[PDB]
């Protein structure tokens, strides 16, 4: 019952607020692996790119 | 500290509409004067110029 | 605003006592009327945000296409071919020729009543039609330059209203729309 | 400020003696009331801080939406849709329709009781209502300007009462609110 | 500044004889008093140092809070709410409704006794109804210029005593607070 203790151990707020970090620099890094089952979904970038 | 002040002036007797010009999303059009508002002047940056020669 | 109120305003700034009911038969009230559905027409020429609208016909048996009847003006949009009012039908005048072969889109002006205009539009076309008659019945006196002035102030207003309608905005042009279908990936 | 000071101040700038009832069968008193209305409802047209308010309308049967009787100008909110009075229903300008679908939100702008107007606001309408009665009745002599003064100085008090109710700012733009959001962790 | 002196000085203005008490029968004394009770009105509408106060309303049983009776306007505290007089009631602009939940916090100005306002004060509210009842009863003469210089001296010393009396300066504003706070350890 593993996934009882994945489930146990995680942080959704440090999860949920990582997005923007990983928005603003390259969001390809951080795409979540859970919605996709082998087609590609789309990513959208930012205004700037320093 | 004074110079933080931050306001803007609707000049009076000018045709404006305020409401659209400080509602409406960016890149819309509106109809009137593109001069009837001003940021607010009161000349004390000088002042700073001047104290600061003179302490140094 | 309802006609007899554009009446007595003016037959108050002519000079005249006011009335009760615009079926009298006083001879002043004829012209009044008169002058006042004259510049009504001319005023909506040009379109505004609420008498515009587009449409599509379809022609007869022959090949005629007729015209809405409560239309002032009439305007191609199909390529650069241009078209015209002439004997109560539609002329092509790209080919100089009366008989179309099919359907066509053009824009169109209604004409609408007194009462369902807005009150700043009445007010331009009242405050017209009252110095057309004051001067031409009376001279070029003094007065007419506080008619003037409230037809300017009525047609600002007029432009304002009609430009907040609308809602012009640069993000629907089409480049924009192109940026952000790239801006997505 | 009661009608009755109105229409007293109206009759001395007139030069006509005061009155003590909005009743009395003086013939000059319809006129005056009339003109207040008119001017009144003129004014109101563009909206306020105090007669302004967004609501929400149902179709009925056959899906035709009814318009509030005390309203002045309607405005559409649903995207880039534009909404028009006509036949005493609204009508889809952008659909050449008048049959609706669903409910919709549009914009109001409603007419009040005179006693419940600030007195900033009636003092100009009735310094308008004066100049207007004055110059049509009397001619344009050398006293109406100080009736357009004292207008402007009323006009200016209400333009400052108006800018100081709304409290506009620009920290309630939505890049203050990411920024602030940003700046948080 | 009593009443009685303000009369005088209005007659004086208007070329009549003096009078010893407010209460004669003359016919001017009433038109008199009228525009005098309207001008204060109207001149203290905006607020000044001595007339503005801060103050907390309750609802009733059915949840309508009434306003005082002697206030001329009312303006919101609480966060971006507009709040507005209709009915003899306040009127919640926000939400289009008539009914509270809990107590509110509101500016208030107030309407005072002639004998309290200061001497600027009642020297201006003289000098402008002694013109509005001199042009309006005697034409535009050349002796106006008079009594609108001196309501222009009057208003400057009226504008320099408010500015005096409130104490503005920027030792108040947070900032200069932080900073004493900072300079201390």
């Amino acid at each position: 019952t593993y996934e009882s203790l994945y489930t146990k151990y995680r942080d959704d707020s440090a999860i949920l607020k990582t997005e923007d970090y990983a928005h603003w620099t390259l969001p390809t890094v951080y795409a979540d692996p859970d919605l996709r089952e082998g087609k590609r979904v789309n990513v959208r970038r930012d205004y700037q790119s320093v | 500290i004074e110079a933080c002040r931050v306001l803007h002036m609707a000049k009076p007797g000018s045709q404006i509409d305020v409401d659209s010009m400080a509602e409406r999303e960016s890149g819309a059009w509106v109809a009137g004067d593109p001069n009837g508002v001003a940021a607010y002047e009161a000349g004390d940056y000088n002042k700073i110029i001047a104290l600061t020669q003179e302490i140094q | 605003m309802e006609l007899l109120d554009a009446v007595n305003t003016c037959l108050t700034a002519l000079g005249e006592a006011r009335v009760t009911s615009t079926d009298t038969r006083h001879p002043s009230v004829a012209l009044i009327l008169q002058t006042l559905a004259t510049k009504q027409k001319l005023l909506l020429e040009r379109g505004w945000w609420f008498n515009t609208q587009d449409e599509e016909m379809f022609p007869d048996l022959l090949g005629r296409i007729p015209y809405p009847a409560a239309s002032i003006s009439v305007e191609s949009l199909d390529g650069y071919n241009i078209y015209s009012k002439r004997n109560n039908f539609l002329f092509n005048n790209t080919c100089n020729t009366m008989y179309f072969t099919g359907p066509v889109c053009i824009r169109v002006t209604y004409n609408l009543d007194f009462e369902d205009l807005p009150e700043s539009v009445a007010t331009v076309i009242t405050y017209r039609a009252a110095r057309a008659v004051y001067v031409g019945d009376l001279g070029n006196d003094a007065s007419v330059q506080d008619l003037v002035l409230n037809e300017q102030q009525a047609m600002l207003l007029v432009e304002e209203q009609h430009m907040r309608n609308k809602k012009h905005s640069t993000r629907r042009r089409r480049p924009w729309g192109k940026y952000q279908n790239a801006l997505s990936g």
